[PDB]
RNA sequence: UUAAUUUAUUAAUGCAAACAGUAUACCAAACCUGCAUUAAAAAUUUCGGUUGGGGCG
RNA sequence: GCCUGUUUACCAAAAACAUCACCUCUAGCAUCACCAGUAUUAGAGGCACCGCCUGCCCAGUGACACAUGUUUAACGGCCGCG
RNA sequence: CCUCCGCAUAAGCCUGCGUCAGAUUAAAACACUGAACUGACAAUUAACAGCCCAAUAUCUACAAUCAACCAACAAGUCAUUA
RNA sequence: GCUACCUAAGAACAGCUAAAAGAGCACACCCGUCUAUGUAGCAAAAUAGUGGGAAGAUUUAUAGGUAGAGGCGACAAACCUA
RNA sequence: GCUAAACCUAGCCCCAAACCCACUCCACCUUACUACCAGACAACCUUAGCCAAACCAUUUACCCAAAUAAAGUAUAGGCGAUA
């Protein structure tokens, strides 16, 4: 996502009004793009064993891509969202016993 | 002379006379809402007073938006709330030199989706910045009936919302039969949701399609004036009967 | 090989019916109500027959229901 | 520069302009293959014309004939001269049926008759 | 600026077809193409590409025979009719081949080569080696794109583990498929080379306007360039 | 035009994003998006003064 | 100036532009032009039928090769003193 | 006495020298009364020419030039069946 | 709707010598070399004589297409409603 | 004394107030003013420039939320014309 700042300072208008506008608040400068950016990995829980990247139970940060083309899709992963993270632990408190 | 009313008014005037006076209220004020949207293409200000260099006096600061334009495509496909920027740019980033227009148009992804409610896989038009929204949200159905009017910048998305609301205040045979606990389920699962259900037909339509709606619904070919008269003449003959 | 119809000539394939006919459980609001093109949207028309032959608009019978047809074929 | 203002008739343009235009006369056929015209008989219009003969009415009035306030019918004033004494009587023998009102003249709908009034099938 | 295209007749047919000139406009209406146009009048005869095409309901290789040796005028090399079974059609002609002839339309890919005659066709795995050939495809089934002029013709070089090397008559070699049909021998009408013009009224009958006449000065480009014969285009797919 | 400014546009490249296997290593298919370079084609603008007329000096 | 022909409608019809002939460069290819064509082809150009010929040069520029190279029917150039 | 004109079709215009009345006036480059007009009245009558074809498949290689020899290139102006 | 070019389907070219012919004389037609009249003229480009072509790269009737940072151009920086 | 000269009144302008109109019958998107038949194509895009800076190359008020004041202040600007 391109992010640009405006140059030419646009002169504050109002609280209850709008910003009035030249053609010289038309011309920006470029302050960042989000590609070239050091791209994050997301948190799934796994629902099923699979390959090198995890086993059944546990979390685990992985790569966007993978996450999203072939974990999610194909039912392999559930989003770590806080309800599931819920259910998923106290599974593992049934599934190991006293 | 002078009009009576100002040139900018004259729409909520024209919602005021006709039919789009028998539009229901809550379509009204979702029509006349006029919200911001969340902050797209640029990084907004953290305080409402900046202090800033040269005199240490504070002063207030605003935070405007980009004009952003959005083509048709974008209302084909969910994108993010982001679109082309029309807009200019001096040449090796100092002003003493030529002011050339630029355009910034975001990079587009052609991914599957699939909807717990709809039981559909679709196929979208989508960026980078709904994969990641999608991501925060837990879900394509959380993200679409989560993201406000203004957010989804897409009619694609609204439709979509409107689908899976009437779904939600239906409690309609979703999935299919020999699995009722699995419908149960989620329509468990989105429950923090679901307006009822006349009111989540109206969800999402433009002024024209809900002209047609309610013009549709009123259509109402005449009735004779033979059952009319002899109803009249018939509670006439009672009147009289019965005294 | 190579085939004797060009593109331009040909008959152009509909435009894809709008996203509105993907989402189940919905119905769209569309134009045929009120029997004249706008943009917003687009309908889906049933098919239709003239309830009375008309002599002058006749559209035959397809070819291998003809009460005529063989199978093997003859040469005149 | 061609006339603008006096309007376009059918003898004004060239040997095609003429003959496609015509000067309103309503069509009673058709063109078939070797530019013969084909009239149907069930397209032109039939003068119905009535017998005058014993006729007892003039095209106009004597002076000597009162003056009376002007009415124009209205449709509750044909109801009440038309349908009400029937309607009024056979209610009065307790027989009256609001479910079928088509005994009385009412008809459901026009789709049936020759003489449908709505869409207006008859000429004048 | 209404432009729609001659080209539409979805039936192969026999019988020569009215074609529209273009004068190098497109269909927005400017020109595309300078020096073209307003020649004598010409029909179009549907050429048949694909020599091996069997007829319908027959499977194997089948023969066919010459009827007439016509001109074409929509091309340098003439044309001939040729007969078989129950249908006609156009094909290309070659050089050497008259009326009356008979011709092989063959599919087997044998072991050993084929002494073929100067107007047949067979798949490209089975000619031998050095024969003179034209009419190519670049895909089996695609059609003759390649050597098609009057009396150009093209030599096949060398069969490999599953291909067949073809120098154009560009010199510019080219590998295709194995099992790609191609005709024996040179195409019909040499000597084209040889035509003499005349005068401007045969240009101008061909249907060819002249050259402008604002004086271009010459640049870097004019030179005589030396170059090395371009390397091989493969058709070829490999995983 | 070999005058000043620029590449808004196209064509090439390189990097990034996007995809996939791959035994501590390599390969990066095609199309869009951003950035950087080169070229083609262009866009805006200018073309001082004194001068026993102006030009040359 | 090879010829027939073309042009500054309204002051210039020509020795000017085109023209058959010759030569240089670019392009291995399918459907809307070129083309329903395929290197005896198509396009960008110079010169001007024919007859005798078209001498030398890649220092520089441009172009092509990236092997310091190839290219002048490419832009162009083909000496000085005693 | 002239005729290098005229009669028609197509294209274009639209009543624009047919009758009566006014001619006191008005345009006739002057006048009579009529091509540089006012009002009223009345005409151009189709067989000539326009205005056309029920579908689905299928068929249509041998120019024209008295079309008969001869001879060609720029390769062409006309067809059906179930 | 003039004009530059193109597309669709058309039309015209007496007579003589025809060497066979983008051939010769020469009508109709197209163009406009020279002279004279005219210059608020018949005409915002004509008239009279004299000329080139006149079976072709010809002329022309109808419809359509290419439009201005452009179209088109046998390059006249020619034409795009005087 | 001929040509001539003279006229008041149609209407119009600027405001206030108030939100304003549209099928008698028939015809009118094809060659509009046409009674009558089978491909259904369809809209959403930063104004630019003259001009001022005595040239000109960044720049130059015009943007539709009532007034007055703060104030032509803080600010921006080949820190200059000006905004
Ligand atoms: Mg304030
Ligand atoms: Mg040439
Ligand atoms: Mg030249
Ligand atoms: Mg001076
Ligand atoms: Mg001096
Ligand atoms: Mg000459
Ligand atoms: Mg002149
Ligand atoms: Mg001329
Ligand atoms: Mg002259
Ligand atoms: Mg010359
Ligand atoms: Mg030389
Ligand atoms: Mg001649
Ligand atoms: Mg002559
Ligand atoms: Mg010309
Ligand atoms: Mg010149
Ligand atoms: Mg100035
Ligand atoms: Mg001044």
């Amino acid at each position: 996502t391109v992010i640009v700042e405006r140059w030419w300072k646009v002169p504050l208008a109002g609280e209850g009004r709008k910003p009035r506008l030249h053609r010289r608040h038309r011309v920006y400068k470029l302050v960042e793009d989000t590609k070239h950016r050091p791209k994050e990995n997301l948190e799934l829980i796994l629902t099923q064993s699979v390959e090198n990247v995890g086993v059944r139970g546990d979390l685990v940060s992985v790569k966007k891509s993978l996450g999203r083309n072939r974990l999610l899709p194909q039912g392999l992963a559930v989003y770590a969202s806080p309800e599931n993270k819920k259910l998923f632990e106290e599974e593992k408190l049934l599934r190991q016993e006293g | 002379p002078l009009h009576k009313y100002p040139v900018w008014l004259w729409k909520r005037l024209q919602l005021r006379e006709g039919i789009c006076s028998r539009l229901p209220g809550h379509y009204l004020r979702s029509l006349e809402e006029e919200r911001t949207p969340t902050p797209v293409h640029y990084r907004p200000h953290g305080a409402k007073f900046k202090i800033n260099p040269k005199n240490g006096q504070r002063e207030r600061v605003e935070d405007v938006p980009i004009p952003i334009y959005f083509p048709p495509e974008s209302q084909r496909g969910l994108w993010g709330g982001e679109g082309w920027i029309l807009g200019q740019i001096y040449a090796n980033n100092d002003k003493l030199s030529k002011r050339l227009k630029k355009v910034w148009k975001p990079q587009l992804f052609e991914r599957e989706f699939y909807s717990e409610i709809l039981d559909k896989k679709f196929t979208v038009t989508v960026t980078m910045r709904t994969l990641d929204l999608i991501d925060e949200a837990y879900g394509l159905d959380f993200y679409i009936l989560k993201a406000s009017g203004e957010d989804l910048c897409s009619k694609f998305g609204m439709d979509l919302k409107r689908g899976m609301l009437l779904r939600l205040a239906r409690q309609d045979p979703q999935l299919h039969p020999e699995d009722p606990e699995r419908r149960a389920a989620i329509y468990d699962k989105y429950k923090e949701f679901a307006i009822p259900e006349e009111e989540a037909e109206w969800v999402g339509l433009t002024l024209e399609e809900a002209i047609e709606k309610q013009r549709l619904l009123e259509e109402k070919d005449p009735v004779p004036l033979f059952k009319i008269y002899v109803a009249e003449l018939i509670q006439q003959l009672q009147q009289q009967a019965l005294s | 090989a190579y085939e004797w119809g060009v593109r331009s000539t040909r008959k152009s394939e509909p435009p894809p019916l709008d996203r509105v006919y993907e989402i189940p459980g919905l119905e769209p609001i569309t134009f045929a109500g009120k029997m004249h093109f706008v943009p917003w949207l687009r309908p889906i028309f049933p098919p239709w027959d003239r309830g009375y032959k008309d002599p002058r608009f006749y559209r035959s019978p397809p070819l291998h229901e003809h009460p005529l047809y063989k199978d093997q074929a003859c040469y005149i | 520069g061609a006339d603008r203002m006096s309007k376009w008739t059918s003898k004004r343009g060239p040997r095609s302009f003429r003959g496609r235009k015509g000067r309103g006369a309503k069509g009673i056929g058709f063109l078939t293959s070797g530019w013969r015209f084909v009239q149907i008989k069930e397209m032109v219009p039939e003068f119905v014309v009535p017998d005058l003969t014993g006729f007892k009415l003039k095209p106009y009035v004597s002076y000597l004939a009162p003056e009376s306030e002007e009415t124009p019918l209205t449709a509750a004033q044909l109801f009440s001269e038309a349908v009400a004494p029937a309607i009024e009587k056979d209610f009065k023998d307790g027989t009256f049926d609001p479910d079928n009102l088509e005994k009385y003249g009412f008809e459901p709908t026009q789709e049936g008759k020759l003489f449908q009034l709505y869409p207006r099938n008859f000429l004048r | 600026a209404n432009f729609v295209s001659w080209k539409s007749r979805t039936k192969y047919t026999i019988t020569p077809v009215k074609m529209r000139k273009s004068g190098g406009r497109d269909h927005t209406g400017r020109i595309r193409v300078h020096g073209i146009g307003g020649g004598h009048k010409q029909r179009y005869r549907m050429i048949d590409f694909l020599r091996f095409r069997p007829e319908e309901t027959k499977s194997g290789p089948f023969e066919e025979k010459v009827i007439q040796v016509r001109y074409d005028p929509c091309r340098s090399a003439d044309i001939a009719l040729v007969a078989g079974g129950s249908r006609k059609r156009w094909i290309i002609a070659t050089e050497n081949m008259q009326a009356g002839d008979t011709i092989l339309n063959s599919n087997h890919i044998g072991r050993m080569a084929v002494a073929a005659r100067e107007g047949d066709a067979h798949p490209l795995g089975a000619l031998p080696v050095g024969t003179l050939i034209n009419n190519v495809e670049s895909e089996p089934g695609r059609g003759a794109q390649y050597i098609r002029a009057a009396g150009t013709c093209g030599v096949l070089l060398r069969k490999v583990n599953g291909t067949a090397i073809i120098q154009l008559p560009s010199k510019r070699q080219m590998q295709v498929l194995e099992t790609c049909v191609a005709t024996v021998g040179r195409v019909s009408n040499v000597d084209h080379n040889k035509r003499v013009i005349g005068k401007a009224g045969r240009n101008r009958w061909l249907g060819k306007r002249p050259n402008s006449g604002r004086w271009h000065r010459k640049g870097g480009w004019a030179g005589r360039k030396i170059r090395p014969l371009p390397p091989m285009k493969s058709y070829v797919k490999l995983p």
